[PDB]
């Protein structure tokens, strides 16, 4: 069976120098034609090949990110070293390291090619943001909504860092009708998420609405109760 | 480098449904070309390798053809689990390119948006800050635009949205658009619209409000 | 250029 796994930092500051290493077994990387390749996928965005080292040494770069990336392999320890140079806040994304199935050989004789066109086993992928922000808490604010109709109202909870941060509705005892989206990365290198939850009206009334967020990694925790408004 | 057009980007099925999805590469790319399955919070799954042939494990639903700039994966009876992203991928040039994606979600009648818009808190404002969110809740297809407008004038580079997954009970979807203004800027103008298109709508629906005016 | 396994 073959395994990998991709490790490295999971935050790095842009200028700064990140280095991603791709632990292996199940084959080795003195195997004929065997190639190791690092692939990237930005939140929400598409795959994007990187770079491809061979048993042979033969590498091959992203000619995008050529002069950036520096790609090595250290046979004995079963291991494949990325390093990319001068990162920005653009190069947050995963990063996965999968291996390419060299020419199939009969008694030491190469018979079939077909096999080395794919990237057949991937590794659990390894997701890396770039910033240079420093653990912040979340400022948490009310969105005000509005029988007939249905009606929103929500929190906003903005700059903080690093992710993730958890949002509930009275303790837990709401769930339908919410909606906690994903959280964006700001160009100022801070997150910041929006929760709402929808209701019929009626209830605008009688129930209270009181979301409740938790950043672990800065140790902030805040309860904010959210009527329509108007006093 | 060497261009892979997926199409579909999106397609909406239902289990049991047959599906194909096409790759159409600049170039010849001969037979070297992969399909993967990518299903939301995994990595890629190989499929198909040298454009046809089955990677061992994967089941017999999967089957690919073509060659040289004409692919298609094609999926006899649509599976639970096949709700998912796919990718083809290149092998014949440097670099190994990718297409851009087509994601298959589960079908269900078209559902418009039911659109909000929230002002800013009296509370933001005060750290000299603006946040204008709009809502598009519980809507379907996935893809839906969003404007926004200040005074008539179009906002461009100064708002982000999000989207939720697919809802596993309503087979909608939800999106949150965040405009973000200086409190400044936003106390010199009156009027913030979020005007919202999607196939749901019988022409774009705009939500409004004045600054101030209470 | 080329893949490694190319022609």
């Amino acid at each position: 069976r073959i395994t990998l796994k991709e490790s490295g930092p999971p935050l790095v500051k842009p200028t700064q120098t990140l280095t991603l290493t791709c632990s292996f077994s199940g084959f080795s990387l003195s195997d004929f034609g065997v190639g190791v390749g690092w692939i990237r996928q930005p939140p929400g965005k598409a795959l994007e090949w990187l770079a491809i080292i061979y048993s042979d040494d033969d590498k091959r770069y992203s000619p995008s990110l050529n002069t950036r990336l520096t790609i090595t392999k250290d046979t004995s320890k079963n291991q494949v070293v990325l390093v990319m140079t001068r990162v920005s806040p653009v190069d947050t994304a995963t990063y996965f390291c999968a291996h390419r199935r060299g020419p199939t050989t009969l008694f030491g004789v190469p018979i079939a090619r077909g096999p080395v066109n794919a990237m057949d086993v991937w590794g659990q992928g390894i997701t890396v943001t770039i910033s240079s922000t420093s653990t912040k808490g979340p400022s948490v604010f009310p969105l005000a909504p509005s029988a007939g109709g249905a009606a929103a109202l929500g929190c906003l909870v903005k700059d903080y860092f690093p992710e993730p941060v958890t949002v509930s509705w009275n303790s837990g005892a709401l769930t339908s009708g919410v909606h906690t989206f994903p959280a964006v990365l700001q160009s100022s290198g801070l997150y910041s998420l929006s929760s709402v939850v929808t209701v019929p009206s009626s209830s605008l009334g009688t129930q209270t609405y009181t979301c409740n967020v938790n950043h672990k990694p800065s140790n902030t925790k805040v309860d904010k109760r959210v009527e329509p408004k108007s006093c | 480098a060497l261009q892979l057009t997926q199409s579909p980007s999106s397609l909406s099925a239902s289990v049991g449904d047959r599906i194909t999805i096409t790759c159409r590469a600049s170039q010849g790319v001969t037979s070297a070309l992969a399909w993967y399955r990518q299903k939301p919070g995994s990595p890629p799954q190989l499929l198909i390798y040298d454009a046809s042939s089955l990677e061992s494990g994967v089941p017999s639903r999967f089957s690919g053809s073509g060659s040289g700039t004409e692919f298609t994966l094609t999926i006899s009876t649509l599976r639970p689990e096949d709700f998912a992203t796919y990718y083809c991928q290149q092998l014949h040039f440097y670099p190994h390119t990718f297409g851009g994606g087509t994601r298959v979600d589960v079908r269900r009648t078209v559902a418009a948006p039911s659109v909000f818009i929230f002002p800013p808190s009296d509370e933001q404002l005060k750290s000299g800050t603006a946040s204008v969110v709009c809502l598009l809740n519980n809507f379907y297809p996935r893809e839906a635009k969003v404007q926004w407008k200040v005074d008539n004038a179009l906002q461009s580079g100064n708002s982000q949205e999000s989207v939720t997954e697919q809802d596993s009970k309503d087979s909608t979807y939800s999106l949150s658009s965040t405009l973000t203004l200086s409190k400044a800027d936003y106390e010199k103008h009156k009027v913030y619209e979020c005007e919202v298109t999607h196939q749901g709508l019988s022409s774009p629906v705009t939500k409004s409000f004045n600054r101030g005016e209470c | 250029e080329l893949d490694k396994w190319a022609s």
